[PDB]
């Protein structure tokens, strides 16, 4: 995010803020993150397994 | 098991079907020769072996 | 409430439904409720025939 | 929707089609739509008698 590397524990604050911001009627699923620019390449089947 | 969200669109043709019944009007012609032994499957009038 | 009344040894063989509900409980309240919780649209399956 | 509800184990015997239709699905939506696709003229058959 912004030419800075973040650990997962580092981004815990951001994800917690994201869950706190959303209202009750809506869900968190499929929400844009314009701040983030890059993620390590990871396949779809691995994502399904992790989920 | 919960997986990734699924959005799927499917297109299909309405297969209007009339049942296929046993074929009628075919002839089995059996003959003797020394050329092109076996069946020849003359489905067309002008398709004739030489 | 029926279990609690049996626990104190009261004779409830003849007391009927509403009468059992009327019985004094002594600062104890027993309540049950049912609800259905909505959720967001997550998986959409659309089938189109041409 | 009926197949999904029965797969979960609901008793849908007495509830009607209208009643079955509102039944909660839990983040799943099922829809079907019918369309007819036009095409451009490609073969023209004209018959003229004198």
């Amino acid at each position: 995010v912004g030419e800075k590397k973040y650990s997962v524990d580092e981004f815990t604050s951001r994800v917690a803020g994201l869950i706190a911001g959303t209202p009750l009627s809506q869900s968190v699923t499929y929400t844009k993150l314009s701040d983030v620019v890059d993620i390590p390449k990871m396949t779809k089947v691995d994502a399904e397994s992790r989920v | 098991a919960i997986g990734l969200p699924s959005i799927n669109i499917s297109f299909k043709e309405l297969a209007t079907t009339v049942k296929e019944r046993s074929a009628r009007g075919i002839i089995a012609m059996v003959l003797k020769d020394a050329k092109a032994l076996g069946l020849n499957e003359i489905h067309e009038k002008e398709d004739i072996p030489v | 409430q029926k279990s609690y009344l049996k626990s104190k040894g009261v004779d409830l063989s003849y007391m009927t439904l509403q009468e059992i509900k009327e019985a004094n409980t002594g600062s104890k309240v027993f309540l049950k409720a049912k609800i259905k919780v909505l959720d967001a649209m997550e998986d959409i399956d659309l089938s189109i025939e041409i």
